[PDB]
């Protein structure tokens, strides 16, 4: 998966 | 509520021990109460309720992920049938799942957005709104699935728009945010090009900005570019 | 109970995804469930019941642990008054960690132990029975702390006289029940000799014994015995 | 701490 912060 | 009896310092405090303790689920709750309380969050306090509730949906995520995977291979041709308990299984962790991501917008909903005045604090609730919305929408199927995307692409939009006019390039939530919306284009809402292009013009015009910060600042910010670079390299 | 109305073998079915999931309280709920069904447990769903608990419990031991050193520093000379809310939350989880350790040991009492006549499950719960009396011990401060200590090591004990008797000495349940009744000498009844003592015998018999056993049962038991060695390597 | 299974 994409990295979200 | 069960923590309308507790201080909003002591619930302030017992946050942080939970998540020292990493007891998010406990973290989020105090959290929770603290927001209930009525008065607005500062800075730090707000770090904690997102990152609290980050972690509770994060874990269920990734459970709804191992489930569903399971689930989709007893679909398959060939697969023994093997009764609704898959099925059933995953769609209790999705209603858990969906009923966290309700309490965290219902939060922002009554009252943090509407009394969020300043850039710092609106852009991040705005943010978490887009957030909780996107986890809905990995979970939706139905009639209001593309309602759940585009309340989604509204909050973050919103953010995105504020951010731009009253945060320099390299502020960590304007960084966070245009990863966080790059990501939905990507995952979400069918948009690679769009989710692509976000994450180069957010990168390059956050290295532009690098030589204005002190090294504390700098530190901050270029942690939130390498994620940009991260998920551009695994996009293209 | 609300899983008395689901069947037990989706309770067993759900167990199995839960464990896959790492969602270890809803593995726990779910193999309550199916305990509280009346029929004894397999070998394999034994396991589930230990693995599901000793987790749940696991993490709560962790942040009990966090906790109170967080506490003993707070009550150190020179340390700043912070209030009760350290105390209060250590509380809370110790309190929910009892509760689970309360539900175990009944489920053991009503009616596993009793319907157990078998060597593998008779010394599987008793060693569960020693184990969750030893998480109450480690917690314990009052009158009946000595009463606790005791439990868990007269659970341990009948548990090894049977395994003794019953199991070949490379028998990964007995190898098992003794690296705990170890660590329990060590670190709840102040007998390091004894715990020292006990895990060397214990290795040097299953040494002794694994010319016996095929290449799959070799690799169970030399896994434990390593264990052993580990705990003794720390303790001399 | 020491290992316990
Ligand atoms: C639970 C609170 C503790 C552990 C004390 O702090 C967590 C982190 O909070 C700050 O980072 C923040 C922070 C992160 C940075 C580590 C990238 C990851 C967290 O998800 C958090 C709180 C979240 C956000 C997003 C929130 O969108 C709603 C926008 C970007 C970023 C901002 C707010 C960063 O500024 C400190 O600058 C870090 O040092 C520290 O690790
Ligand atoms: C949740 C169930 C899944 C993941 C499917 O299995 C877990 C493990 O169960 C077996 O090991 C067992 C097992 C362990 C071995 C890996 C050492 C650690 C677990 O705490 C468990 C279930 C527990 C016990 C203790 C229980 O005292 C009440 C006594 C020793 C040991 C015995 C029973 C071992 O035999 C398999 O032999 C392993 O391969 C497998 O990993
Ligand atoms: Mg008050
Ligand atoms: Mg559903
Ligand atoms: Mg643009
Ligand atoms: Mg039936
Ligand atoms: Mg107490
Ligand atoms: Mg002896």
């Amino acid at each position: 998966f994409p990295a979200t912060v | 509520g069960a923590m309308g009896s507790m201080e909003r310092a002591s619930l302030i405090q017992k946050a942080k021990l939970a998540e020292q303790a990493e007891r998010y689920e406990d973290m989020a709750a105090f959290m929770k109460g603290a927001v209930e309380k009525g008065e607005e969050l500062s800075c730090e306090e707000r770090n904690l309720l997102s990152v609290a509730y980050k972690n509770v949906v994060g874990g269920q995520r990734a459970a709804w992920r191992v489930l569903s995977s399971i689930e989709q291979k007893s679909n398959e041709e060939g697969s023994e049938e093997k009764g609704p308990e898959v099925r059933e299984y995953r769609e209790k962790v999705e209603t858990e799942l969906q009923g966290v991501c309700d309490t965290v917008l219902g939060l922002l909903d009554s009252h943090l957005i509407k009394e969020a005045g300043d850039a710092e604090s609106r852009v991040f609730y705005l943010k978490m709104k887009g957030d909780y919305y996107r986890y809905l929408a990995e979970v939706a199927t139905g009639d209001d699935k593309k309602r759940i995307i585009d309340s989604a692409r509204s909050a973050y939009q919103e953010a995105m728009d504020i951010s731009k006019k009253e945060m320099p390039p390299t502020n960590p939530i304007r960084l966070g945010l245009a990863l966080n919306f790059s990501v939905f284009h990507y995952e979400i809402a069918n948009s690679p090009e769009e989710a692509i292009s976000l994450a180069k013009t957010t990168f390059d015009e956050a290295m532009a900005d690098l030589h204005t910060l002190s090294e504390d600042s700098y530190k901050d910010s270029t942690l939130i570019m390498q994620l940009l670079r991260d998920n551009l390299t695994l996009w293209t």
